RNA sequence: AUGGUGAA
RNA sequence: GUUCUUUGUAAAGUGCCUUCGAAGAGUCGAGUUGUUUAUGCAGCUCUAAGUGGGUGGUUCCAUCUAAAGCUAA
RNA sequence: GUUUGACCUCAAAUCAGGUAGGAGUACCCGCUGAACUCAAUAAGCGGAGGAAAAGAAACCAACCGGGAUUGCCUUAGUAACGCGAGUGAAGCGGCAAAAGCUCAAAUUUGAAAUCUGGUACCUCGGUGCCCGAGUUGUAAUUUGGAGAGGG
């Protein structure tokens, strides 16, 4: 059994992104037309464009036990960061430029630094292969030098550059590299953790903030948080 | 204020409600010890208006006498003896019983630094008042004497 | 047997209204001891170096509750079940009911007192909120003081 | 003499708090009465007993609700056990030989919900002030690259403090509680090691550091045998760790230019592929010179040449 | 009579 | 006497105009049973009023506000 | 969400801060109380101080009003009783001394403004901080002589 007023907020939650998500890909779909005659504005802006740039991804929770919705849903199976806590780098281009308006309130964005990116690579990753359920870490290179480095890509450093060089093999080792499963930040209840998790919850109003807005900025937010 | 609406329920004491309230909270009496602390006067208007005070270094006690010497100054002495420490300022009933009767004693500590230290309080602290309820200057004490107002050998040098 | 004037509490607010009128008074906790001290330091320090609208809470001490009651500008009254003294909270519903005043009862005077600070409160009140009070009297209204109108018969 | 847990009753002390107490003092055979009597005394009975009391009384807070009391409500070191432990520091750099491996494990392990990522951040940045202050008095004596990690030996004031430095590849995760306070106790002991030692190198502390150098490679490249590649610079190719080569570089010396830093007297290269195109040299030469001072010339080891056998100094 | 003393 | 402080839209009194405006319950009382120097007290059933009540003597009048408490001489 | 904390109650401490026993007892305050109406005497019991107790009228008064309590003279060996043995006062009058008063009682609600304990300073205490008591009522404002709000 569950009570009304769940299903209720439910529903106003849907509603509400359903509406922005068309509203944005309608003004999108008038924008690539290039007509920017009768639409709210036509260039892009970032505020704190479609040129290259790689960057980090993080899936937020929240909003509201919103149902899946097809877009977003299929946008995010489409980067697979179904999970929370779960990241991806993707190359930035004006086609996937949308995307980030699309999944915009479930996903944080930002510029990554090359150490971030190293320690990241070093630290953490997932070789989903060979009955091949493992989830065995990158402990040797003798995998990225047998499975991998056809293209030249022998050793992690080898990843590591072709992730923050945007190589030719990035696509190749990013899907290789099943995207880390990053720890949530409290990661406990009980006595101090309740309190802590309160104290954190402040934070996420004032920088997981969405404007709802059509022409809205990207939301752009510094990756040394974490 | 509660107190001047609590007074009035008070006063008709053979009401369906308070007859209902002593014989549940006689077998809850009866249940205790002889002499037992309580946390809150059951009464609070009769403690109020007798000069009783919440504030700390105040305490309620109550004490059952057998039926059938005045039963109030009895149960003062009988409060004040086990409570030695304690000076029994005044008593009140609250509840009576075919062969036991119930009445609230509350008690002022002079040695508490709360009560020394206060003006409206401060004489109760001197030794002259100590074990007032032994010599009858409490109120039942005063009563029983026969302190009443009205008509109810000397050899000189010369 | 308990008298028809008694058992009138226990029969209490439902479970959805009940955290309705939870959450309402949460909006108006009277203000703390350490915040009321750090307000007043704040405000002194202002004025030591280099006029406000009237405030709200919620009422809560017997006394003062009872004498805005009479008075008609007792807005909502609410009132614990399991209070020691029962006499102290027997004449309120009446008088709440003869001066034309909304009021409940709830089960648990620590659970009252936790929205007021203080450790138990008995009963409280509410002299000015911003529309929702309309709807949690009506829902009161007509889940205790109407549909429990009969409270007198019984035993 | 009494029992463990009569021991534990006297003291009335929950045994997760026990362990505590015996890790930073140390108790054991059934146990002499004169140090559970000696523990009883101790001070950090009294905080533990605060924090205790600090805990229930926030719980008590979030249970009745206003969580600005709980917020207001927040408002320690081990000194006295180090010196008990350590009368002197000689005696701490002794005890640190194998005190400080818990610390240089946890420097590369990964957050999760049993380590903060506070401890984590302590045990790295602790790292970044250890060596370098290993490279400005240049004690590394020994560079064994064993199969655990490469086992270095710094000449700590003749103690040869035998720390190992774990791979950088990652350590994927026992009760690390226990795990913890070890950490927490050996913490607190470099606070006060690293002072001690920064004072004694002249250089003035807290010194200034570079983040922007940080975001680039983040390590021993900032915060501001020894004859050995004077004046050197080497050139790492893309399969070697630069953050214990450049190390090694620093504390003889010499400069290190990183190939992934946009990710002259270049003497030599370190490359490591089979197909090269400076003075090409496999890792394995430094680490050979710098065990022994050999400073052999290149030709020992030419990439692609066949390894020689590198028996453990020691 | 009051209050104590002791004994087979 | 001598002094360092005197303070903050702080406190009090008095006459004028105006509006408001409480009182100690198993207690007084009553009947009985024991004590008392025909007063009072005690055990007990009953136990109430607030232009109300307690004590008195002349056709119903005079005074006071009890059932809480402190206080040198 | 079968986990939890509050509130209420019941226990424990070689825990911290506190107090009663006993003695003296002429005087004082209550209980009990014997015999040659004797006598509300003696003994016994419990409790205190330098005095104790009482003390500011639900008093006496029938006046042209007095006006906290207690002692002396007088009232008076009178009223009254047992008219019988014996008991036996009180108002008024004069003398020595005089003092007042505090809470329940009506909203501090535009701010529990109150206070105990622990800690750091200068110490028959004061300041900051922390906890606790407090709303089932802690400060000022009102105790019938009335009293409160305002201009």
């Amino acid at each position: 059994f569950v009570r009304a007023e769940s299903i209720v907020a439910k529903t106003l939650a849907t509603s509400r992104e359903k509406e922005r998500i068309k509203r944005v890909s309608i003004l999108e779909d008038k924008k690539a037309k290039n007509e920017t005659q009768h639409i709210a504005s036509g260039k892009d802006f970032i505020l704190k464009d479609g040129k290259p740039a790689l960057l980090f991804i993080v899936r937020v929770r929240g909003p509201l036990a919103v149902n899946i919705p097809n877009k977003a849903f299929k946008i995010l199976s489409l980067l697979r960061l179904v999970e929370t806590n779960t990241g991806v780098f993707v190359k930035l281009t004006k086609n996937v430029y949308p995307l980030l308006k699309v999944i915009a309130p479930y996903v944080v964005i930002g510029k990554p630094s090359l150490s971030s990116i190293r320690s990241l690579i070093q630290k953490r990753g997932r070789i989903i292969y060979k009955a091949e359920p493992h989830e065995i870490v990158l402990n040797d290179n003798n995998i990225v030098e047998e499975q991998l480095g056809d293209h030249g890509i022998i050793c992690v450093e080898d990843i590591i550059h072709e992730i923050a060089t945007m190589g030719e093999s990035f696509s190749v080792c990013n899907f290789f590299l099943q995207p880390f499963k990053l720890n949530r930040e409290v990661s406990g209840f009980g006595s101090l953790n309740r309190l802590r998790k309160i104290k954190q919850r402040e934070a996420e109003s004032r920088t997981r903030q969405f404007s709802n807005a059509a022409t809205a900025p990207v939301i752009e937010v510094d990756i040394d948080s974490l | 204020g509660a107190y001047k609406y609590l007074e009035e329920l008070q006063r008709k004491k053979q009401s369906d409600v308070l007859r209902f309230l002593q014989r549940v909270r006689v077998w809850e009496y009866r249940q205790k010890n002889v002499i037992h602390r309580a946390a809150r006067p059951t009464r609070p208007d009769k403690a109020r208006r007798l000069g009783y005070k919440a504030k700390q270094g105040f305490v309620i006690y109550r004490v059952r006498v057998r039926r059938g010497r005045s039963l109030r100054a009895t149960a003062e002495e009988r409060v004040g003896r086990r409570a030695a420490n304690l000076r029994v300022l005044n008593s009140y009933w609250v509840n009576q019983d075919s062969t036991y009767k119930y009445f609230e004693v509350i008690l002022v500590d002079p040695q508490h630094k709360a009560i020394r230290r206060d003006a409206r309080y401060n004489w109760i602290c001197d030794p002259v008042h100590k074990h007032r309820e032994a010599r009858g200057l409490t109120a039942t004490g005063k009563k029983s004497r026969g302190i009443n107002k009205g008509h109810k050998l000397s050899l000189w040098r010369y | 047997k308990v008298p028809p004037t008694i058992a009138q509490f226990q029969y209490t607010l439902d479970r959805n209204t009940a955290a309705e009128t939870f959450k309402l008074f949460n909006k108006y906790r009277p203000e703390t001891a350490a915040e009321k001290k750090e307000r007043l330091t704040k405000e002194a320090a202002a004025v030591a170096e280099g006029a406000s609208p009237k405030p709200y809470a919620v009422k809560y001490g017997l006394n003062h509750v009872v004498a805005l009651i009479e008075n008609k500008k007792a807005k909502l009254v609410l009132i614990a079940n399991d209070v020691d003294p029962i006499e102290l909270v027997v004449f309120l519903p009446a008088l709440c009911k003869k001066m034309g005043v909304p009021y409940a009862i709830v089960k648990g005077k620590a659970r009252l007192g936790t929205l007021v600070n203080q450790k138990t409160s008995a009963v409280a009140a509410l002299t000015e909120v911003e529309a929702a009070l309309a709807k949690l009297v009506s829902t009161i209204d007509a889940n205790f003081a109407d549909k429990y109108d009969e409270v007198k018969k019984h035993w | 003499f009494i029992t463990r847990s009569q021991a534990v009753r006297k003291l009335q002390v929950s045994l997760a708090d026990f362990r505590r107490l015996c890790i930073f003092k140390g108790i054991y055979p059934f146990y002499y009465a004169k140090d559970i009597q000696y523990l009883m005394h101790e001070p950090v009975l009294a905080k533990f007993r605060e924090h205790k009391t600090f805990a229930r009384k926030l719980t008590r807070a979030l249970g009745r609700g206003e969580v600005s009391s709980a917020k207001r409500l927040e408002e320690y070191t081990l000194d006295h056990i180090i010196k008990e432990r350590y009368p002197s520091f000689p005696d701490a750099i002794r005890d640190i030989d194998d005190a400080l491996n818990m610390l240089f494990l946890f420097s590369n392990l990964p957050s999760t919900n049993q380590v903060s990522s506070k401890i984590i951040n302590d045990a790295q940045k602790i790292c970044n002030q250890w060596l370098a202050y290993v490279a400005k008095e240049r004690l590394v004596r020994k560079v064994f690259v064993s199969i655990k990690g490469v086992y270095y030996q710094a000449n700590i004031k003749g103690e040869e403090v035998r720390w190992l430095v774990p791979f950088k590849f990652p350590e994927n995760i026992v009760d690390f509680r226990i795990m913890l306070t070890f950490l927490e106790f050996y913490s607190t002991l470099l606070h006060f090691v690293l002072y001690k030692l920064y004072t004694d190198s002249g250089l003035i502390y807290p010194p200034k550091l570079d983040l922007k150098k940080d975001k680039i490679i983040s390590g021993l490249s900032s915060y501001i045998v020894a004859s050995l590649f004077s004046a050197f610079v080497f050139y790492v190719s893309r399969e070697v760790p630069i953050d214990i080569l450049e190390f090694l570089i620093l504390s003889c010396g010499g400069n290190v230019i990183s190939e992934a830093a946009m990710d002259s007297k270049v003497t030599h290269q370190i490359v490591d592929r089979p197909v090269l195109k400076r003075t090409y040299i496999q890792p394995q030469w430094i680490f050979d010179c710098i065990n022994k001072g050999e400073l052999v010339p290149a030709n020992k080891y030419l990439p692609g040449e066949a390894l020689p056998p590198h028996l453990s100094p020691w």
